[PDB]
RNA sequence: ACGCGUUAAGCGCGCCGCCUGGGGAGUACGGCCGCAAGGCUGAAACUCAAAGGAAUUGACGGGGGCCCGCACAAGCGGUGGAGCAUGUGGUUUAAUUCGAAGCAACGCGAAGAACCUUACCAGGCCUUGACAUGCUAGGGAACCCGGGUGAAAGCCUGGGGUGCCCCGCGAGGGGAGCCCUAGCACAGGUGCUGCAUGGCCGUCGUCAGCUCGUGCCGUGAGGUGUUGGGUUAAGUCCCGCAACGAGCGCAACCCCCGCCGUUAGUUGCCAGCGGUUCGGCCGGGCACUCUAACGGGACUGCCCGCGAAAGCGGGAGGAAGGAGGGGACGACGUCUGGUCAGCAUGGCCCUUACGGCCUGGGCGACACACGUGCUACAAUGCCCACUACAAAGCGAUGCCACCCGGCAACGGGGAGCUAAUCGCAAAAAGGUGGGCCCAGUUCGGAUUGGGGUCUGCAACCCGACCCCAUGAAGCCGGAAUCGCUAGUAAUCGCGGAUCAGC
RNA sequence: AAAAUGUAAA
RNA sequence: CGCGGGGUGGAGCAGCCUGGUAGCUCGUCGGGCUCAUAACCCGAAGGUCGUCGGUUCAAAUCCGGCCCCCGCAACCA
């Protein structure tokens, strides 16, 4: 859905969504950072180089926006406006303001000689700003959650190790190290991921009964 | 790495094989492939010897292995009784009716194959690979040589880092076809890899 | 697959077609030129070496 | 150090001004000036382990001068487009074994993948092993024959010989050997690391370069020599020179070709004669051709001009002339180049398995991209008939004459040759004759249908070959790109290595 | 007169 | 609520008046150059025209409704 790619060769960013079953189940182990040792395409000599990739796996979530805002958890004050209008903006309580209970949040509009007109207008604005008040909220959890997940910093935070000169890949955090690296680049990941699922659930065990 | 084998270059100018006989075709793979089996033993037994080279001749059947040696009295041994039992061992091998044979080495210091493993030994034995390089091209230059050389390359003193290490005197015109060289390996086993050592003796032109 | 393949290649087989030359001296397979019984590099070491009988160097 | 040197940057004295690591910074604050722009004075925190001066050696320049290479240019033929062959990327798959990566990976390791090869895959298997050196305990005897189940490997299992050594009157006894069933040392690994290595190779480059000794210059790195003028394919020589020499390179010494000669005369050859069954075929002969071993030949030696020399430009005589053509030969080094999978090899790892055997599959897959190739698009062409002229190689596990059968591939018979005897062998472009008529054709030969031959235990995956039929894209190829300077390119066939066959 | 760029480990 | 404009390949705009026919620049994909990237050169793919109806032999094009976007208007008290 994205992919900035990043002249030679990748891929500076890839986002996809994996469709499927049991896809958070598995693939939730890889967010962190990924180390990577080898000599480098990019390199002019001969010289060896350590580089990074982060990874994040937020899982498939449900989200809806609210039907709108309901009059029940609404109050509604109607007052006379201020400013011109001569005889007919004094005698008339032509001024809006709609409070949105659960939030606190306030709209006001005394802009039409109508009542409904400016009721109808702090209708449309009380229903963006709570929408707009909840998609930010929505947003910097989304947005954190990733700051946590994929790790700012690089050459040293985290997970595994991809040595291609020596063939080997290694999961710092079961301390695993099986230098299989080939298959591993292929996708036959499960000789490395199902390990952290068995290390995983012997950490379940030892939590509530340790 | 680029250079022609000095031996392969000189055949029939300024060097003769070191196995001469005739055969068809029907039987050279046999003859050859047992050729090699005896240098096999022969290399492997007379180390002590200093074994310069094999001259493994064929007459009418039989075979006729000259050897060519630094310290003879090796071979031959008590009442010449290391020199009986080998002939035993070749014919034992061979099926063949053979031929023992012996002329002793004049000039140690001449003969490029012997130089290599007086090299390979002493860097064996844990020696200084570059002042020895110097020494071995002296007693070679110093024993009358007209021209000497000696290279070892790989992990020269344990060194992570291999590298190749020569020295050299007088001439060496590896070009010249006129002139005769006498060429010489050797392997250095190690407890820390494998180092090939190499001569060049050049014995004046012709 | 190294001393014990060298070992198939001596035992009289079971069918005559699956014969195959081995080096008499390194064990390679291809690259056999049967004249020597020697693989292509074998050949070439003892030739500059002179313990091939005859054969030296070619130029025309 | 560069340089300065009575116009000091020398040797001295007097006085003023100024500096004290780089960045922060000529910034901030304060003060003084200014119409303003701004100026004078002028910090600190913080940060770095350097910043910097000259000089040396390289490399580099969209710097210079002099040269050079199929580098451009001048030319002929090509790739890129088409169908096929093959190598690679990629994707695919149980596996599509591994390596090679711009030049210098990509018809490359592969100079022979159906099984074998085979390192991958699925599966049935074996565990001191397919191999080496030994050490054990029931300890039988070699080695031929067999049952058995099975896809084989394997696992189970039935008869024998009436062996051998010491020598015992003897009914048996202990030796050795190989095999035997377990056990222990150990074997084994094409498992990793070419960025731990040897060896060998590629490459800059057949480019003319790279250095040492001593001396001399410089505080030193270093310089001088190697530079300079001439000359050369060349650090090739010449002359010059604070340098004098030397080594690895260049050249020569080696092979092949072109000319002549000496030696040699069959299985080669045939010029004059003899026999002619009009055939080197018999007699006969070595002259020529040939074959193959030793020589001769070329030296800028000769002539003109120039030159200080080296030599340069021309001339002649010569088979050949200034290196006659071709090959063999690849400096100090550079690329952390290639290869641990040809072999070697330090360290690391696997151990009823990361070792071993077998059967079958795969390395030949196919939406795609590239490298190298083959065959074409036709008339300077294509088909059929006939008829000529080659060099190099191979062959008594082989090459096959020639009759016979077959449209053929080939098969059956069968002569000769271990071969300058005999054979593969037909050379093909060529020449002569006939046909084709500018057509998607008598061009083209991919695709596929049918029917067969040969090698192999076996051609489904997966072979080459033959016959009938089928008769695709292709009308000369976008951007772009390759080779070659003389017996070269283009074109035409022949042979060989590997190898049952391909 | 053409013609930008080459991160980060020996 | 009123009036005018608009929705066409991934982005940005033509074509509608006058019915038959889909264009431009960019991007993208494949092949070149280059040691490589870009610039540059060659070749290609990509929309079924907001959404429903209707007119017509035929609708991006003409007609009605709806949806989204844009500009204007909303005065006298
Ligand atoms: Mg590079
Ligand atoms: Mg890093
Ligand atoms: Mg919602
Ligand atoms: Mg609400
Ligand atoms: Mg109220
Ligand atoms: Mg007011
Ligand atoms: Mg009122
Ligand atoms: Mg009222
Ligand atoms: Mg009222
Ligand atoms: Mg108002
Ligand atoms: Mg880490
Ligand atoms: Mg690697
Ligand atoms: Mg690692
Ligand atoms: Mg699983
Ligand atoms: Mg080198
Ligand atoms: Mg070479
Ligand atoms: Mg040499
Ligand atoms: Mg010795
Ligand atoms: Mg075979
Ligand atoms: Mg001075
Ligand atoms: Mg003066
Ligand atoms: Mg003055
Ligand atoms: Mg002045
Ligand atoms: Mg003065
Ligand atoms: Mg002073
Ligand atoms: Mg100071
Ligand atoms: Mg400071
Ligand atoms: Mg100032
Ligand atoms: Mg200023
Ligand atoms: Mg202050
Ligand atoms: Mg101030
Ligand atoms: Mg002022
Ligand atoms: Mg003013
Ligand atoms: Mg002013
Ligand atoms: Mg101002
Ligand atoms: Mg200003
Ligand atoms: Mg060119
Ligand atoms: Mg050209
Ligand atoms: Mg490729
Ligand atoms: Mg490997
Ligand atoms: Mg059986
Ligand atoms: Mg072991
Ligand atoms: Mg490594
Ligand atoms: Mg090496
Ligand atoms: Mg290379
Ligand atoms: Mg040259
Ligand atoms: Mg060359
Ligand atoms: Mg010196
Ligand atoms: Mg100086
Ligand atoms: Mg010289
Ligand atoms: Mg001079
Ligand atoms: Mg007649
Ligand atoms: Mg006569
Ligand atoms: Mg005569
Ligand atoms: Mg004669
Ligand atoms: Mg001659
Ligand atoms: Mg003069
Ligand atoms: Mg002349
Ligand atoms: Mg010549
Ligand atoms: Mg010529
Ligand atoms: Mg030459
Ligand atoms: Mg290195
Ligand atoms: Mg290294
Ligand atoms: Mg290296
Ligand atoms: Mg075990
Ligand atoms: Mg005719
Ligand atoms: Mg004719
Ligand atoms: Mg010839
Ligand atoms: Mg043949
Ligand atoms: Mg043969
Ligand atoms: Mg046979
Ligand atoms: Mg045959
Ligand atoms: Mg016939
Ligand atoms: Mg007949
Ligand atoms: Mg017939
Ligand atoms: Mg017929
Ligand atoms: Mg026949
Ligand atoms: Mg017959
Ligand atoms: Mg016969
Ligand atoms: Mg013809
Ligand atoms: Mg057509
Ligand atoms: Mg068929
Ligand atoms: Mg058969
Ligand atoms: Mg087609
Ligand atoms: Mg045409
Ligand atoms: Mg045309
Ligand atoms: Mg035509
Ligand atoms: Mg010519
Ligand atoms: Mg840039
Ligand atoms: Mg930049
Ligand atoms: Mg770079
Ligand atoms: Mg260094
Ligand atoms: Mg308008
Ligand atoms: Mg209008
Ligand atoms: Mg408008
Ligand atoms: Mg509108
Ligand atoms: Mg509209
Ligand atoms: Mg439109
Ligand atoms: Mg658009
Ligand atoms: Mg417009
Ligand atoms: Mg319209
Ligand atoms: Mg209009
Ligand atoms: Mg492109
Ligand atoms: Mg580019
Ligand atoms: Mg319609
Ligand atoms: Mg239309
Ligand atoms: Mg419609
Ligand atoms: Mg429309
Ligand atoms: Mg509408
Ligand atoms: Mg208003
Ligand atoms: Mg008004
Ligand atoms: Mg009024």
């Amino acid at each position: 859905m994205s992919a900035s790619e990043g002249e030679h060769g990748g891929y500076k960013e890839i986002i996809a969504k994996i469709s499927g079953d049991g896809v958070y189940g598995r693939l939730k182990f890889e967010s962190g950072g990924h180390r990577v040792q080898r000599v480098p395409a990019t390199e002019s000599q001969g010289r060896i180089h350590t580089s990074a990739c982060t990874v994040a796996v937020m899982p498939e979530l449900p989200d809806a926006e609210l039907p709108d805002i309901n009059p029940a958890d609404l109050r509604i004050d109607t007052f006379r406006s201020s400013g011109a209008g001569g005889q007919h903006v004094n005698t008339t309580d032509s001024a809006i303001r709609i409070t949105h209970l659960p939030t606190g949040i306030v709209v006001e509009c005394q802009d039409e000689r109508s009542q409904h007109k400016n009721k109808a207008k702090a209708l449309s604005v009380l229903g963006a700003r709570i929408h707009a008040a909840e998609m930010a909220k929505r947003q910097q959890a989304e947005a954190s959650t990733r700051r946590n997940l994929l790790g700012s910093g690089d050459r040293s935070d985290r997970n595994r190790t991809y040595n291609f000169p020596q063939g080997r890949v290694t999961d710092h955090r079961i301390n695993l190290t099986l230098y299989r690296l080939d298959e591993v680049m292929e996708g036959k990941l499960d000789m490395l991921i199902e390990p952290i699922i068995q290390e995983h659930q012997a950490d379940q065990l030892a939590a509530l009964s340790e | 790495g680029n250079k022609i084998h000095p031996i392969g270059f000189r055949l029939g100018i300024t060097r003769d094989w070191e196995s001469r006989w005739y055969a068809g075709k029907k039987q050279y793979r046999h003859l050859l492939l047992e050729d090699q089996r005896i240098r096999g033993l022969l290399e492997k037994e007379l180390y002590s010897a200093g074994l310069a080279r094999v001259d493994i001749e064929r007459a009418a059947d039989n075979v006729a292995v000259t050897v060519h040696v630094a310290k003879p009295g090796v071979v031959i041994g008590r009442g010449g009784e290391r020199i009986r039992v080998l002939r035993e061992e070749l014919a034992k091998l061979t099926g063949k009716n053979v031929a023992l044979n012996v002329q002793e080495v004049q000039n140690p210091n001449l003969s490029a194959p012997l130089v290599a493993q007086r090299v390979a030994e002493q860097i064996e034995r844990r020696f200084a690979v570059r002042r020895a390089i110097k020494q071995a091209v002296q007693r070679v230059m110093e024993s009358g040589a007209k021209g000497a050389k000696v290279i070892v390359s790989g992990r020269i003193g344990g060194a992570e880092q291999a590298r190749t290490e020569w020295a050299a005197q007088g001439r060496v015109p590896l070009h010249t076809l006129r002139a005769n060289i006498d060429y010489g390996f050797a392997l250095a086993r190690t407890t820390y890899g494998v180092l090939g050592v190499k001569a060049y003796i050049f014995l004046g032109e012709v | 697959a190294r001393k014990a393949l060298i070992e198939k290649a001596k035992r009289t087989p079971k069918f005559k077609v699956r014969a195959y030359t081995r080096c008499v001296r390194c064990g390679r397979a291809r690259s056999v030129y049967r004249f020597f019984g020697l693989c292509r590099i074998c050949l070439r070491e003892l030739a500059h070496k002179g313990q091939l009988p005859g054969v030296r160097k070619a130029s025309w």
